[PDB]
């Protein structure tokens, strides 16, 4: 057929785009879905009941945080292929699970099992598409296409759910949901063909050194306070909406469509964007765009207030991603050895952090401080580690270093 | 791989020496990929790195010899030199020609024949 093997190496970007696509979806359908469920059974140690409402996000979040590094590990200990294809089948499992679920002890395993599905796919698949691509152009453009499908996933998800439960009932979005996740298996089982194990030709770098690397130190926490940005952002802005505007239930929808949709162009126009133009500037001005666009958040006082700040905290947010999910491959290859599972696993701790602290955190400061507060401490947060993306501009090799090393002794 | 120098002799203090090291018996491209500099070594003294290049170019002089010693490495011509603009009595050592080769984690080191300098004092 179009691909009778590795014709083209994009097959590996829609290997990978598809299945970012799909976990999200997972992630973004239930969220609504949750309470209705709960409170329906509940109707049909308070406290913890109350904020095991919270938990749920925390236990994707938690499991996926925990999981990462062992799949990196994994991935070049045997092979890419088989942990995307275990994480295919875990997640499948989940989705199937979700829907007859019933029981909140269930459903709490089954995205569990959706996290390890989520972490093992957003490490292996990432790896691999690194892997294939060693070229640093190619590379930024397929990561930020990656990063693009992330996006759009997360902006189809609401009304895809939505529109389908109103529709028919309980199982609707998640069985067409999992069917659409056996096709990509269908697709996956002859794209990959991972019938015999492939031990990796190099060793890899402990990840204890990795850790140790202060420029990989620097993109990780850029990723990470840029991503806990929207995180924080997502549950406290309707609550201060009603408190102040006087608002109701649908602008919400409407409010934050602009920073998936920012979300969506950013991330796959930089990808091509930034190597022309510099990644380190680029994620200089990502940074600086998201502060401001924070800060003026809690100053606007109509919806129309909100519309620019949104897109530009979309838009932001996305040149961050996109500009410093390539550079972890650039210095690892450059001052490194070439295996990217460590390095792709350190990123994604990063990425996942944001969303694991986001929830519960906010709301917690939001409770005891003005949630405009809130906003002005993470926009400071974001200009003062912003000026750290300079040294990003000519890292040493590790023979500079060495040579560094044995002039002091 | 095999390489070549010239150099040394007997100078006042306040001079000028120019020290050049060559490397024909290796490619061009393995010459880049690998990374040279001078040694220095003194009587009863151990190794203490002064001034080498790298493919990027930078030179890590030893704190002491910034802008005493100037050492540049051809990627064409094969060779790598130093040279030197001011002579004190305390550079009684002799001079050893040496490259790094990082790709493999051992870093084999291949010498060369070295030269001698001493100033009068």
């Amino acid at each position: 057929w179009l691909q009778e093997s590795r014709r083209s190496r994009k097959l590996i970007l829609f290997i990978v785009f598809l299945a970012l696509l799909l976990d999200n979806m997972l992630l973004t359908v239930v969220v609504p879905i949750i309470p209705s469920y709960l409170y329906s059974i509940k109707h049909e140690d308070l406290l913890n009941e109350n904020v095991q409402v919270g938990l749920l996000f925390a236990s994707k979040a938690t499991v996926q945080l925990i999981t990462n590094p062992f799949i990196g590990l994994l991935t070049n200990r045997i092979g890419y292929p088989i942990p995307i294809f275990a994480g295919f089948c875990i997640m499948f499992v989940s989705t199937i699970m979700f829907a007859f679920s019933s029981s909140y002890a269930f459903l709490l395993i089954a995205r569990s099992l959706q996290g390890i599905g989520s972490s093992c796919s957003s490490v292996a698949g990432m790896g691999m598409l690194a892997s294939v691509y060693t070229d640093d152009e190619e590379r930024g453009n397929v990561m930020g296409i990656a990063l693009g499908g992330l996006a759009m996933g997360v902006l189809v998800g609401p009304p895809f759910g939505s529109v389908l439960y109103e529709f028919v009932g309980k199982t609707a979005p998640f069985l067409v949901l999992a069917a659409l996740v056996l096709l990509d298996g269908a697709i996956q089982l002859f794209v990959l063909q991972p019938s015999r194990v492939q031990p990796e030709s190099q060793k890899g770098t402990p990840l204890t050194t990795l850790l140790k690397d202060p420029y990989i130190l620097i993109a990780a926490g850029s990723i990470c306070f840029a991503n806990m940005g929207i995180a924080m952002l997502e549950p406290a802005l309707p609550i201060w909406m009603m408190e102040t505007m006087c608002s109701r239930k649908w602008q919400l929808g409407v409010a934050f469509l602009p920073a998936s949709i920012s979300y969506l162009i950013g991330t796959n126009i930089f990808g091509i964007l930034a190597h022309k133009m510099g990644r380190w500037l680029c994620a200089l001005l990502g940074m600086i765009i998201v502060g401001v666009s924070i800060l003026c958040i809690p100053f606007a006082k109509n919806i129309y207030g909100l519309i620019a700040p949104n897109f530009g905290v979309g838009f932001a947010i996305g040149m961050v991603d996109s500009s410093m999910m390539p550079i972890m491959g650039y210095l690892v290859d450059l001052r490194h050895v070439s295996v990217y599972g460590s390095v792709y696993a350190i990123a994604d701790v990063a990425f996942c952090m944001g969303y694991a602290i986001g929830p519960s955190a906010g709301g917690a400061i939001a409770k005891a401080i003005g949630f405009p507060w809130l906003m002005t401490i993470i926009g400071i947060i974001d200009i003062l580690f912003a000026p750290l993306c300079f040294f990003l501009r000519s890292p040493p090799s590790r023979l500079e270093e060495e040579l560094r090393r044995r002039t002091e002794g | 791989v095999q390489l070549q120098e010239s150099g040394g002799g007997l100078v006042q203090p306040g001079g000028s020496l120019r020290l050049s090291c060559t490397a024909s018996g290796v490619t061009i491209s393995a010459l880049n990929a690998m990374a040279m500099g001078w040694y220095r070594q003194a009587p009863g003294e151990r190794r203490v790195m002064v001034a080498a290049v790298s493919e990027r170019g930078n030179a890590m002089y030893r704190e002491s010899v910034q802008g005493r010693f100037t050492v540049t490495r051809d990627f064409t011509n094969k060779m790598v030199s130093l040279q030197m603009d001011n002579l004190k009595p305390e550079d009684t050592a002799v001079y050893y020609c040496h490259v790094l080769e990082d790709r493999v984690d051992s870093f084999h080191d291949y010498w060369g024949q070295g030269t001698q300098v001493t100033v009068s004092s």
